[PDB]
């Protein structure tokens, strides 16, 4: 929601070098940059996990919650398996690669 | 206008009689006289040694000089007491010291370069600060010339030197163009940074350091103000007699 | 003394009545005469808390005493900061035009503060008439009234 | 001796740069305003004693055991040294206005004042009361206009009056 | 140091009176060129650029030796053409202080007192700079009364240099 | 460290692997040296800021020179200000075992505050360089290299 | 106070008051053939005087380059011809010492009240002793010469010359 | 500037505005005056060099002495070839309208690549300062000011 | 140092000792730095002295209590010169570096002299502790630990 650099000047500089290339895609990039020590301080230690699902929701998908029964499924998916386990059920879904 | 107050001499080398002349070492310096002319080296000397006192050695220069007054002495029209005088009451001189110096700096730095003896008291120095005052510095200059110890002692055609200084550092030497109060005004302690270091570690700059607040910035207006109280009664408290001590009506 | 007018006529339902405009408008006509007096106070301020200690400490010894208070130099330093706290409110009180923004800071709960600190408020008292009388030998005549307005309130409110 | 003109030059020599264009502005204003500096020094120096001693009317009614046996303004050349340098402080403060920076004053004046006022015995803080005392009569003669064309010297007064305060903070 | 303000403090000081219409008559003539003195201190700031590498490349043409001969006090090395505008620059600064300040003062105190001494143990023959001068005081455009105020500084730079 | 471990373990949902909690367990043990070496390079304070604006100055002189920023006294009072912050900051690192709360605090946006400051970000680093040698005289040999562990960070972060 | 080799040999033998020892008089024996040798040294140092102050001035002023620059000490005209003034008094007064044989007058003119005046004035005390270590380094550098002079040992000589500089540095530092 | 549209509604879905039709039809207009400013620095470029040298060295002297990267013949012909190619990329930046071909070939990584090779980016810019010095006394006043435009963003950059 | 070292090799009846010759050697490298404490410490008399007995009279009011003994102007005048010559003799020890001029000047029979001038020794030894906290602020860091450790000598001697 704020560039990293230009305003603070710290960012992950092994993964541009290999998006510059095309070893990963987007859908990738945006998936190892989610479940990342850097995204954690900032989004993922602050927040309540019922704000974390909403805050990621809006920076992965664009959009926020449209149902209860859509946070009720995201939040038990964010408990068993913790923050990679649902930027990889977010990143991979219908919504994302539509 | 008004005279001198009465100031205590404190005791010096130079109030002493020093017996003889075949028996002084060889570090009194070397009276040089106009009288003894007889070669243009000794000319020269002269003029170069009386530089000497003056402007402590480094300032003489060029442009310093003044030509016209060495014109002068060769001629033997002014004579070497009057030769200081026209380089002591010289703006030359005036930017080199007596701009830079206080009122009581001037007076010890006049009577080491002009009578060649430091003052004995800061009384001295207290005494001829109001006669810079009001009749100017190169009235000072000329009352300082005119005075007899002068006269007595060096003459009217013998350049000012140390008198008796048998254990004691050179005048010229110990005693710079300006002191250490006005430092950051003439040198450039401001910019140089091997001062900051020393400066920064400095009593001074941690009551600059401190925020406002603390009782420790007005530490040093609590020791101006004095005024300590008075201590408790010496009387007993028994006797008192609380019963009959209360008056009726 | 806007803020004094506007919850005056704001506690009532009507606007600000014309003779409270014409006191602002008096008040900001006079506001040269104010900043002039308190940048006069501003930057004489150590001469005031020098005088000011030297006639507290002649009028009271007991500070002085070690039984009292500001006995030693860590003391007396912490005595004469809170002289210079009361200039600089009664400066404020000046700008103001009436006494909120130094009553506010400096003596609405200023009688169980030094009561919790042991000093008595009697000598505050005296430490502010002795700034009064300094400020009005520092000052003309107009001025020293002006001043002494203030200088009356706080001594008036630490009692 | 430093001035407004010459410490100008000497803080952008320190600094090693060509004096800068807002500089020239300022010393510009300072050019403008010196015809209204030059008549407030006038007219110092022609009252000048007819102050010292109305100065002199105060600073020993006031405090008046100084002049009374003991005080040390009590004889004659004792009470003639409080007037040979009751002038002296005119005397440099007449300095500052005229360089427009009290760099002056506070190497002659001030620099060793306050030392030799306890070693003689003098009240330092009874020399303060007089000289705020001078400056309500110097800027009550700078203000007021006599035989002279109408103009603003306002500043000149108030930082005229502050050569005053630097002069009697330094003693007291 | 030497100022027509100054110069008034300290001829009136060393008599012990106070400051006569005499002392203050030498501050009123003053103002008057003052305001012309400060136009010629623009002139040279603005054009100071130019003026710099202009004089310092005017010294190599009628002293082609000097970017040639092999030594600590030439310029030929580009050690010596760094020391070239600084020691060139440095004058343009003095003559800018000196006027602004309308006296010599700033002139007699940084640049020109023991220049003697320096020159002689350096070995930098004064011929140089006064080329350098030359140069300025030519180059400079300025014009009118200003171009009179310049000329003066830059030409008691030029008697003392020899 | 623990925080490091604890938000380590607490993206995932396990718990902490005990492995972490050996780690722990160790640092739990050396924190001893880690508080000696912390107070020796908090006592002798004075000395590395001063040896370090000497072996920085000698280095680099155009801070001292009219172009740079540490230019008289008062910007050098701030330069030496600067490096008594690292130095405090390193102390800091000393004893917390990792690096978190002090990059936290002094590397995280420093480039961009030194740029529109106007220093260059090599002289920094030179003067977090010498007081490096400096503390490397300072202490023994198994302290100089663990207090330059987290001065070789300060260096590396700095460029 | 002005003392030698011959008179310091003296003055510690009149304050025990004996007579000289027949081995302080073969120690002031050896003096004599060493002085000759010292002389032709010496005429070397003051032949090259003023070469060896800009010298060090090349190196004074190049290693701590502030000086020189806008701020430092050593900035403006007279204060840069002040500090070679200085500089030579230096060598006027160590010439003097390896003369004389003994510091003893050295100590009196550049030892005594220097270390005052150059706190006093504001100059930097310890960035003269740099470059009086690289006057040291170019003094014995032209004393120590195989040429024009017949090789005798002045090795002996020479340890005593290059700590006058050292006595030089350590009382300004 | 005609790719910066390009890829401007590139991203977009939607055409060329016609807006952007009308800037690049004005830089079409402007392009005989950019192609002559272009070859007035083209056929002049050793004086340009030569003065930018001449600007530097007596700036910044560090360069010149041997602590300095760019000392002895062969250092300062490298640094000579530097504000060559700086120069050249100035006029690439004239002649596109735009500084994306300039920022494409001496700004994105300018930082670490000096950083890594031990120069200064401060005397760098300093460099390109005397550049658009030299151009402005080359140039006239409407071609040093779209000249100067140019070398304001490759001083800004370095920076 | 010498007099301890040279009196307790004349116990024995052999000469001095290689780690007391070692002793001496590290007293004589150490002695410029004791000169510098005793040159602080001889210029700042005044006002440590007032503001170590102004702390004890803060500390300890029974002595300036009216049945105590620096009861009044003289009395309370002879209780800072003890204080000052308790201080000349802290310098002495610290320049010499053994304990026995402290020890033979103002130790050895203070007790009984105390006792019999009806002084509390407690008093004396918390202004003397007082001494040690002033001189502790104003010198560097570990050479307050060299002046607070033969103040703590005089400290712990006098109980
Ligand atoms: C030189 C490397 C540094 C330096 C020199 C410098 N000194 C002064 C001023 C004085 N120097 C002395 C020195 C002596 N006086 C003595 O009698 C002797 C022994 C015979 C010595 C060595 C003294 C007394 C002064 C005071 C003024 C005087 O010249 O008489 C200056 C001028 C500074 C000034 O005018 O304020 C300079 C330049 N300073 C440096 O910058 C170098 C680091
Ligand atoms: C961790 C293992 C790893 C490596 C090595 C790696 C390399 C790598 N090097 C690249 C480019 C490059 N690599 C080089 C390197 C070189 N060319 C030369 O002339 C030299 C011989 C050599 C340097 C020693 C250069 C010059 C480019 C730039 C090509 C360009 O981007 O236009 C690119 C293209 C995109 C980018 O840099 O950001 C990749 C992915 N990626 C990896 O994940
Ligand atoms: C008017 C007040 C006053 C006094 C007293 C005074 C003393 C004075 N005594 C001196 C020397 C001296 N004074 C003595 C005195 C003594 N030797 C002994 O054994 C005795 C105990 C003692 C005399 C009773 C000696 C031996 C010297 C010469 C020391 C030397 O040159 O090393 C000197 C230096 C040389 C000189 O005489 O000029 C002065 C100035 N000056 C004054 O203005
Ligand atoms: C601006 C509003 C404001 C007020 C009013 C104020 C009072 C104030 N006075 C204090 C102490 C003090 N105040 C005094 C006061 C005095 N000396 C005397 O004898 C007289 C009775 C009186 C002044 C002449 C003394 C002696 C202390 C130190 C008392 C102690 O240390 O216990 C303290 C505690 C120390 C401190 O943090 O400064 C506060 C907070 N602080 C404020 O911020
Ligand atoms: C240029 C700056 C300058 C000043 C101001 C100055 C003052 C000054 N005033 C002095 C004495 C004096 N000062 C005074 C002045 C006063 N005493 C009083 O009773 C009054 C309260 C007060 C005047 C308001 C008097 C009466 C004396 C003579 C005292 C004596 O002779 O013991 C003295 C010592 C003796 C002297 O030479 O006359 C100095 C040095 N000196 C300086 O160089
Ligand atoms: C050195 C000899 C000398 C003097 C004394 C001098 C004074 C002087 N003051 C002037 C103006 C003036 N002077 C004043 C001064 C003031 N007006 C006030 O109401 C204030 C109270 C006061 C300042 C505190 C004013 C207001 C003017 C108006 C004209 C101007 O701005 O110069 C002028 C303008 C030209 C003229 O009057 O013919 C002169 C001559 N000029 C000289 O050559
Ligand atoms: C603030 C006023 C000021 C100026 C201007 C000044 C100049 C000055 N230039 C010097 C040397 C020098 N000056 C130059 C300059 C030149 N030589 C040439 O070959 C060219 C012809 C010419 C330049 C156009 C050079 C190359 C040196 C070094 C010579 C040497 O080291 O022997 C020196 C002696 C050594 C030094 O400190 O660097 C001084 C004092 N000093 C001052 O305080
Ligand atoms: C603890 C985290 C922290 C950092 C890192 C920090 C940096 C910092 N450095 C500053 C200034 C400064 N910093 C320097 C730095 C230097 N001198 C040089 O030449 C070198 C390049 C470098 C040090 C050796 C200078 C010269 C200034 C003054 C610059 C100015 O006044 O514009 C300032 C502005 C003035 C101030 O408020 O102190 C800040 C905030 N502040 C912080 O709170
Ligand atoms: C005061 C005027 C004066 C001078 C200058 C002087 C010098 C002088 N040096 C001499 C010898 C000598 N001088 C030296 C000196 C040295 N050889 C080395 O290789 C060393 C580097 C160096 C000493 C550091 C030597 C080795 C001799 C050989 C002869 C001898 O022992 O005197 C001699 C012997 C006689 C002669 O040469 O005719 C003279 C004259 N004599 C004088 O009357
Ligand atoms: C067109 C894009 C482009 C850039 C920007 C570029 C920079 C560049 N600068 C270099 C060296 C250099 N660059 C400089 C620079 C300077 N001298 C100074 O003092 C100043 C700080 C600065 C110029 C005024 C120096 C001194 C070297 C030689 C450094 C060395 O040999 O280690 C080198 C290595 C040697 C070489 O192969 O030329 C490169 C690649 N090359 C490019 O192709
Ligand atoms: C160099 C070693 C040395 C010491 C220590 C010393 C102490 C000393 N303390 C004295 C009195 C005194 N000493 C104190 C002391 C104190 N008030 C207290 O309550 C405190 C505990 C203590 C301050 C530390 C008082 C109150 C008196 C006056 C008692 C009297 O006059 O009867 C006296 C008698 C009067 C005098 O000659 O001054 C001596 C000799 N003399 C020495 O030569």
């Amino acid at each position: 929601e704020r560039d990293i650099t230009r305003a603070y000047s710290l960012s992950i500089s092994d993964l541009e070098s290999k998006v510059k290339n095309g070893d990963i895609s987007m859908k990738e990039f945006v998936r190892r940059l989610a479940k990342s020590p850097l995204y954690q301080k900032q989004f993922y230690q602050p927040f309540i996990n019922s704000r974390v699902i909403e805050l990621a929701f809006r920076h992965i998908l664009g959009r926020g919650p449209s149902s209860r029964e859509e946070v009720q499924k995201y939040f038990s998916i964010i408990s068993n398996g913790g923050l990679p386990a649902l930027v990889d059920a977010l990143v991979d879904s219908a919504e994302y690669s539509d | 206008a008004l005279p001198l107050l009465q100031y205590k001499p404190s005791s010096q080398n130079h109030r002493v009689t020093s017996f003889g002349a075949a028996d002084q070492n060889e570090d009194t310096p070397y009276i040089y006289r106009i009288e003894d002319v007889s070669s243009y080296t000794d000319i020269q000397n002269i003029i170069w040694a009386s530089y000497r006192q003056v402007f402590s050695e480094h300032e003489i220069l060029k442009f310093n000089r003044q030509k016209t007054l060495e014109s002068q002495v060769k001629n033997g029209s002014i004579s070497v007491r009057d030769f200081i005088r026209g380089l002591a009451k010289s703006e030359a001189f005036y930017r080199l010291v007596v701009s830079v110096n206080n009122n009581y700096r001037l007076v010890d730095i006049t009577l080491k370069r002009l009578l060649g003896r430091s003052s004995y008291n800061k009384d001295e120095q207290i005494a001829w600060s109001i006669v810079i005052g009001t009749k100017g510095f190169s009235g000072f200059v000329d009352a300082l010339i005119d005075s007899e110890e002068y006269t007595k002692n060096f003459g009217e055609n013998i350049v000012p030197y140390q008198r008796k200084r048998m254990e004691g550092r050179p005048h010229n030497l110990v005693t710079p163009r300006y002191g250490e109060d006005f430092q950051e005004k003439a040198g450039t302690v401001q910019t140089d940074w091997r001062f900051t270091l020393d400066k920064f570690y400095s009593r001074k700059s941690q009551e600059k350091q401190l925020r406002e607040g603390d009782p420790r910035k007005f530490a040093d207006l609590a020791a101006s103000v004095g005024n300590q109280g008075n201590y408790a009664q010496r009387i007993s408290a028994f006797d008192i007699d609380y019963l009959n001590a209360v008056p009726n009506r | 003394i806007v803020t004094k007018s506007i919850v005056n006529a704001d506690a009532e339902a009507r606007y600000l009545s014309p003779g409270e405009l014409d006191r602002i408008k008096s008040f900001v006509a006079g506001g040269q005469q104010r900043l002039r007096i308190a940048q006069a106070l501003t930057d004489n301020r150590e001469r005031l808390v020098k005088q000011a200690g030297d006639q507290l400490f002649q009028k009271r010894p007991d500070v002085v005493s070690p039984g009292g208070n500001a006995y030693g130099q860590e003391m007396t330093a912490t005595c004469l900061r809170d002289l210079d706290y009361y200039l600089r409110l009664v400066t404020y009180g000046i700008v103001a035009g009436d006494v909120t923004p130094i009553e506010e800071i400096g003596v609405i709960g200023v009688r169980e503060m030094y009561k919790s600190l042991g000093t008595p408020i009697e000598a505050v008292g005296e430490g502010v008439r002795a700034l009064k009388n300094a400020a009005s030998t520092l000052l003309s005549a107009e001025d020293a009234a002006e001043a002494g307005s203030y200088f009356d309130y706080v001594v008036g409110a630490l009692q | 001796t430093l001035d407004v003109f010459t410490k100008v030059v000497s803080q952008a020599d320190s600094r090693g740069e060509f004096l800068s264009n807002e500089q020239l502005d300022a010393l510009a204003n300072v050019v403008k305003e010196g015809n209204k500096r030059l008549d407030v020094v006038n007219r110092i120096t022609s009252n000048a004693s007819a102050i010292v001693t109305n100065a002199a009317r105060a600073l020993f009614e006031e405090q008046p055991q100084l002049i009374a046996p003991g005080g040390n303004a009590y004889t004659n050349r004792r009470m003639a040294a409080c007037l040979r340098d009751m002038e002296i402080i005119l005397r440099y403060v007449t300095y500052a206005i005229l360089a427009g920076d009290a760099s002056v004053l506070d190497d002659r004046c001030l620099n060793g004042l306050r030392e030799t006022y306890q070693a003689l015995g003098t009240p330092g803080s009874s020399v303060a009361v007089g000289v705020q005392k001078m400056k309500d009569a110097a800027v009550g003669i700078a203000n007021d206009p006599n035989g002279i064309t109408k103009g603003d010297c306002s500043q000149l007064i108030s930082e005229v009056a502050s050569y005053f305060d630097r002069a009697a903070a330094a003693v007291g | 140091v030497k100022t027509p303000i100054t110069e008034a403090i300290a001829a009136a000081d060393t008599q012990g009176r106070f400051l006569g219409n005499t002392e203050l008559q030498s501050a009123r003539g003053r103002y008057e060129r003052a305001a012309a003195s400060l136009e010629a201190a623009r002139g040279l700031t603005s054009n100071a650029q130019r003026l710099i590498d202009g004089a310092t490349q005017a010294v190599y043409q009628k002293f082609p030796y000097t970017t040639q001969t092999p030594g600590p006090q030439f310029a030929a090395d580009s050690r010596g053409k760094s020391k070239c505008a600084r020691d060139v620059g440095h004058y343009l600064r003095i003559i800018t202080y000196s006027l602004v300040a309308g006296g010599t003062g700033p002139l007699d105190e940084y640049l020109i007192a023991g220049l003697a001494e320096i020159n002689s143990t350096f070995d930098l023959s004064p011929s140089w700079y006064v080329e350098a001068l030359k140069h300025i005081k030519a180059n400079h455009g300025l014009s009118g009364q200003a171009a009179n105020e310049a000329n003066t500084y830059i030409d008691y730079a030029i008697n003392a240099l020899s």
